[PDB]
RNA sequence: UAUGCGCAUAACGCCACAGAG
């Protein structure tokens, strides 16, 4: 049997169910599991955004030192639109308006002058003895202060523990975001896992009544069976099994393993895409099919160019 | 086999802290001692690669063949320069200076610790 | 022009030393002096 | 600069062509070989990985007849392309169906 | 030593979440019901809060500056 | 012989501990 296009297009479809900020579970109904790993592949793996790559430190008199601070600081999601930016060429050391962004930290404790009144705690004594994310100001080098407003190039989450510090002690850097996909390294990845898992069916091969039914309820996770008394007696039903996690614990019980069948809806898929927060879950994974078809184009142009 | 996103995220990360005590009386016995850690002004040999006191900076990167201390002679003025013979890439840690047991000794006793980095690679064992 | 500070190991005074005076600290005396990290440029990746 | 080698057998006869694209991993060969297996005039499909220190896949078609295994390569390549694209307007459609009926459902 | 920025196996933030998972145990939360009101679902993540052992503030009581 | 730029510097054993397969 050949591709029908027409057929694909008849038994396709998408159920959203949840949407919110940084989160996003859907459907994708009468889709392969080639197809549907490709997704989940490009989502992890070739979805670009925008993240530190060197840091130029100054002054580093914290115990968090110096390499071990730089890899911390490309782990925080910087929150920019990577499509407004470009890759950086092979040897640049020196990033242009198009395609890198500038942070400053520059944090120094000192400790409290008055109001200590010989306490305890470190948020009394000391003034910036925790140096959080939005101590990072950034820097907009070239026009890119009119091109993004104010408070739109920051990172994502401002209270991530970055270091900490005691008087005396001071942490003055630079940083330089680029842009890259998260094959390269992880912390260019958009989403905080995007997976997928087949739609369980789990049918009743017998009607199963009284006690049975509550080991049945007990044997899933809650809310797959419904019991219900519609004589007085329990019995049971299948009651939205999306909520399945296959445990296969009725597999445990000898007497009810052979009134159930788990198995697995063939092509339907429940997609879960978290975001890190640089761009919303959508949006990544329209970029996220964009991509697959930037792959397709890119050996068609290469047929093209030979031919 | 490990997760290669685990490992670039902070998995399993170290270091090692090689800590050199340098002697200049100990090691370099030439004769006469009167060494003393310290440059020629106006070497370069060292210029913005080690510090005025002959001795690198604490921020600063070692590569192979940087210079990794330098000391002068005081009754000739000939400055030496030591360079860096380790084929890994340390960041200097601390430097502390040591005197004798009466606080009478001169610039000469030092003990460079430097940080190489070691994270896990092919060929490491868990 | 820029002296070299060491500072000392217990009372963590500033100490500037030359190349032909001992080493001690200036106010107790202590053995150990810890060179002082200054503001110099340093180029890391994040990585 | 050249991503993709086409390498016919020693006969050349160009109906058994092993594709070599760099760049690639198991997301886009996969996917085509799913795409290509769908012709009927292709006898064989298969990607595979040469090496973990390559970024390459060989892909191998071999058809029946008198086409060349180029036109199965090229066919896969708009079949999947065209794929996405329904994939991209249904999502798309489907996420603009549920930011109005929640935006009018809590009004 | 610190708080990791992101969970080691997969890239969820959880560095911005120490000071609310102590905030939340001091308030007389179980472990379990504090990892459930900081949204951390799977053990990966949850391991990552969890068995941390936070030794900057003990490499801190040797601070040097003492001033 | 090695490094650095024909030139300058550095040119090792014996015990004892510890470890790897
Ligand atoms: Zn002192
Ligand atoms: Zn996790």
């Amino acid at each position: 049997d050949a591709w029908d296009q027409d057929r694909f297009e008849k038994n396709f479809r998408v159920d959203v169910v949840h949407m919110d900020e940084n989160s996003l579970e859907f459907d994708m109904v009468g889709i392969d599991a080639a197809i549907a790993n490709a997704f989940r592949r490009i989502l992890l793996a070739e979805v670009p955004t925008m993240a530190v790559e060197k840091v130029l430190v100054y002054n580093n008199t914290s115990i968090v030192q110096d390499e071990i601070l730089a890899h911390r600081l490309g782990l925080i999601p910087i929150h920019a639109d990577p499509r407004l930016f470009e890759y950086r060429n092979q040897g640049d050391e020196e990033g242009t308006e198009i395609d890198t962004l500038q942070f400053r930290l520059q944090v120094r404790c000192t400790r409290n002058p008055h109001a200590a009144k010989d306490s305890s705690d470190p948020n009394e004594l000391y003034v910036n003895h925790k140096v959080y994310t939005r101590h990072m100001t950034w820097i907009p080098l070239g026009n890119q202060a009119d091109l993004f407003p104010e408070g739109t190039i920051r990172p994502v989450h401002d209270d991530i523990l970055i270091a900490q510090l005691r008087p005396g002690q001071e942490i003055d850097l630079l940083m330089h975001c680029v842009k890259g996909i998260g094959k390269d390294h992880a912390k260019f990845s958009p989403v905080a896992t995007a997976s997928y898992r087949l739609l369980p069916d789990i049918t009743l091969l017998e009607p199963v009544e009284g006690e049975a039914a509550e080991e049945l309820s007990r044997c899933f996770s809650p809310g797959v069976i419904e019991v219900q008394e519609v004589q007085g007696k329990k019995v049971a039903r299948v009651a939205n099994p999306r909520l399945d996690t296959f445990s296969r614990e009725i597999f445990r019980n000898e007497k009810l393993k052979k009134v159930v069948r788990l198995a697995r809806v063939r092509d339907h898929y429940i997609f879960s895409v978290e975001s890190t927060g640089v761009l919303p879950p959508d949006v990544l994974v329209s970029e996220a099919i964009k991509v697959l078809m930037g792959k397709c184009r890119r050996f068609l142009d290469e047929l093209d160019a030979v031919q | 086999i490990v997760n290669k996103a685990s490992w670039e995220r902070g998995f399993a990360h170290g270091s090692v802290y090689k800590s050199e005590f340098i002697d200049l009386s100990e090691k370099i016995k030439q004769g006469d001692s009167s060494l003393v850690f310290g440059i020629k002004p106006g070497d370069p040999r060292v210029l913005q690669k080690l510090d005025d006191d002959g001795l690198p900076f604490i921020g600063a990167k070692l590569q192979y063949g940087d210079p990794y201390y330098s000391y002068l002679n005081l009754n000739t003025g000939e400055s030496f320069v030591m360079y860096y013979k380790s084929k890994e890439n340390c960041v200097v840690d601390n430097i502390k200076v040591c005197s004798n047991d009466t606080g009478s000794g001169k610039f000469k006793c030092v003990c460079i610790t430097m940080r190489v980095p070691r994270n896990p690679t092919i060929g490491d064992k868990f | 022009q820029q002296p070299m500070i060491y500072i000392c190991g217990e009372c963590h005074t500033e100490n500037e030393i030359k190349s032909r005076d001992p080493i001690r600290c200036r106010e107790c005396g202590y053995r150990i002096m810890y060179k002082k990290r200054t503001k110099r440029l340093v180029v890391f990746d994040a990585r | 600069k050249t991503a993709l080698e086409m390498v016919q057998a020693a006969g050349t006869d160009r109906h058994c062509v092993t594709f070599v694209l760099h760049e690639e991993d198991h997301t886009l060969g996969n996917s085509l070989r799913y795409m290509i297996m769908k012709n009927p005039e292709v006898e064989f499909c298969g990607y595979t990985t040469t090496h973990p220190s390559e970024s390459k896949i060989n892909l191998r078609i071999q058809t029946r007849g008198t086409l060349p295994a180029v036109e199965p390569f090229q066919r896969g390549l708009n079949e999947l392309m065209n794929v996405c694209q329904h994939v991209l307007d249904k999502f798309e459609a489907s996420i603009k169906d549920y930011k109005d009926q929640k935006a009018s459902r809590n009004e | 030593m610190i708080i990791p920025v992101r969970c080691f196996t997969c890239g969820k933030i959880v560095g911005n979440k120490w000071e609310a998972y102590l905030g939340l145990l001091q308030a007389e939360y179980t472990e379990g019901d504090a990892l459930d009101a900081l949204g951390l679902k799977r053990y990966c993540c949850r391991r990552m809060l969890l068995a941390h052992v936070d030794l900057i503030e003990k490499l801190l009581n040797y601070a040097p500056l003492e001033k």
